[PDB]
């Protein structure tokens, strides 16, 4: 309303409703496997 | 005067304001 | 007749106030979430002759301001503002709006976006060098790293627009995100100058303020005065079903 | 030109 005294009017909500599960890229600790075919990428890079 | 009197005038609109004018 | 009225105008509106509740405890996770504030304001009838009629009427006077308690999530993107403290992004209708939700991403082409809605800095919105390892400094300096040039780079990019603006001055709108109220427009113009005073934390995100405590006593005071009207309503049902025989002769 | 009768009439509402 036109305006001491408290602000009128109501907004009632709705709800929550989830937008976007986000994974974070950090690159993770290095475990070590004797095998001569693992490989471990050190920064930002995917295998194809 | 009394309530429940007779009167040749109709009662002011009821009028019930939520915020001060 | 008309007293079961008044009491149901309370019962009603005690529901209006449990929605609002609600619509509190549904955003208990939510990040940057500002609980709405209830309140119950009395209108009296003016008329002859006896003012003995007085509804209520819920409303909703702005936000809790207070800041929640800080999510330590390791992301440089992720940003806590100081109190009294607002980020600056452009809203669905390309107007300015102001948020405390500093949850950053970044687009596939470089822009920055909270929720969807471009970021505005001191230029504008920000273009990000496509591809980079982002990090804000302590009043919003942004740094932007290219990957495989060395780190002797890190040049700066440009700044965050942090606003200070209080609680009474800001009225949210329907989308979730907080503008300027009209007095306060006229009072310190439209679109409001960055503050260098405030200080923005990289790598905390803030989360909402909803106090179970008062939500809780909330609902009880709620399912009580529930209760009362609904017993008033009864008593005056009974008591006109009552006194409808006198019309026989 | 009487209203709606009971519960929308007799609600606190602003002037339109």
């Amino acid at each position: 309303g036109a305006q001491t005294t408290l602000p009128s009017g109501l907004q009632i909500g709705t709800g929550v409703r989830p937008v976007a599960t986000e994974r974070l890229h950090s690159q993770g600790n290095l475990s070590q496997t004797n095998n001569s075919k693992d490989v471990a990428i050190k920064g930002q890079g995917f295998f194809q | 005067g009394v309530p429940g009197a007779l009167s040749n005038q109709p009662a002011p609109p009821n009028e019930a304001p939520i915020a001060t004018p | 007749d008309h007293a079961i009225y008044t009491a149901m105008g309370a019962a009603s509106q005690t529901l209006n106030q449990q929605a609002v509740t609600a619509s509190n405890l549904a955003n208990a996770s939510t990040p940057g979430f500002r609980a709405q504030l209830n309140a119950l304001r009395a209108v009296p009838v003016d008329g002859l002759s006896l003012a003995t009629r007085t509804l209520v009427t819920a409303s909703t006077p702005g936000a809790d301001m207070t800041p929640g308690q800080l999510d330590y999530t390791s992301r440089p993107l992720d940003v806590a503002l100081q109190q009294d403290g607002w980020l600056v992004v452009q809203a669905a209708d390309g107007a300015e709006g102001y948020t405390r939700n500093g949850n950053i991403q970044v687009g596939p082409t470089g822009q920055l976006t909270i929720q969807g809605h471009p970021v505005i800095g001191e230029g504008g919105p920000i273009t990000v060098p496509e591809g980079s390892e982002i990090t804000i400094a302590a009043d919003g300096t942004i740094s932007a790293l290219n990957p495989g040039d060395p780190p002797n780079t890190v040049a700066p990019v440009g700044r965050l627009k942090l606003v200070k603006a209080e609680g009474n001055e800001v009225q949210r709108s329907d989308d979730g995100l907080f503008r300027l109220t009209a007095e306060a427009q006229a009072e310190r113009g439209a679109v409001l100058a960055a503050d260098p005073s405030i200080r923005i934390m990289s790598g905390v995100l803030e989360g909402s303020n909803v106090k179970p405590v008062e939500a809780m006593t909330d609902m009880i005071a709620n399912a009580r005065r529930f209760e009362m009207q609904m017993k008033v309503i009864t008593s005056v049902d009974e008591n006109e079903g009552r006194a409808n025989q006198l019309l026989s002769m």
